[PDB]
């Protein structure tokens, strides 16, 4: 998901945005970056996003661009406030690999967490002929 | 001792993981500011512990901050006492000599 950042000058608070929310209370918008990274998903994190974010600011006025060392760097006196969906997480992952036997009930479980309530499950089965697709199991 | 009133102070420590330790140090996993600064408390849900872990990314950055808490006790003295009135005349012509 693209998260949008804004930026209150005057608190140095920097809020999380989904792509389409905002804020009336003087802050500008900074930028948008994706999370998770669709490069590096599990290497950075909302406060890198950020202060990347923040680095191609002014100091002077955050709505206008510039360059070190008239930028906003000094996150030690930022504070994030976090507004937007929780990242979607995968608790409990399914087992790569099951093995059984005719004749046996096997159960897949999953848990997860985050994201916008209430979710929804969709299973699907793949047979091992060639050429097969995914297909839903019915309902 | 003398010359400090009638009370004793003390301080108690809180430990990180507990429930009274309010504070507001907290940075969750992400950098986000949060209510609680003392990760998952005295809280020993699996689900409640796995959402506060102090996960760390190969980035690093300003995640999972914490903060400390102490309390204080205390404690005073008080004053006691009673006394007892008699004559001569009810020592010394009593039939007990032992008397007081």
């Amino acid at each position: 998901p693209v998260l949008k950042v804004m930026f209150h000058k005057d608190t140095n608070v920097a809020t999380v945005l989904d792509a389409s929310g905002s804020l009336s209370d003087g802050s500008v918008e900074v930028g948008t970056f994706h999370h998770p990274d669709e490069t590096y998903p599990d290497s950075v994190t909302i406060y890198h996003g950020v202060r990347d974010l923040l680095y191609k600011r002014s100091a002077k006025d955050p709505s206008q661009t510039a360059s070190y060392p008239n930028n906003i760097i000094n996150m030690q006196v930022i504070s994030i406030d976090m507004k937007a969906t929780p990242r979607l997480i995968l608790g409990t992952a399914l087992p790569r690999v099951i093995s059984t036997i005719e004749g046996k009930d096997v159960t897949w479980h999953v848990d997860v967490a985050g994201g916008k309530a209430p979710l929804t499950y969709k299973w699907q089965f793949k047979a091992n002929t060639v050429g097969a697709a995914f297909a839903d199991i019915d309902s | 001792p003398k010359h400090y009133g009638k009370t004793i102070k003390v301080y108690e420590y809180v430990p990180l993981l507990d429930d009274r330790n309010i504070n507001d140090q907290g940075i969750d996993a992400s950098g986000a500011t949060i209510v609680n600064g003392n990760l998952y408390g005295s809280s020993k849900d699996i689900g409640n512990i796995t959402s506060k872990l102090p996960l760390l990314t190969e980035n690093g950055g300003r995640v999972n901050r914490v903060g400390f808490t102490r309390i204080a006790r205390e404690g005073s003295i008080h004053k006691f006492g009673f006394f007892y009135e008699f004559t001569q005349e009810s020592i010394d012509f009593d039939s007990d000599d032992g008397l007081m």
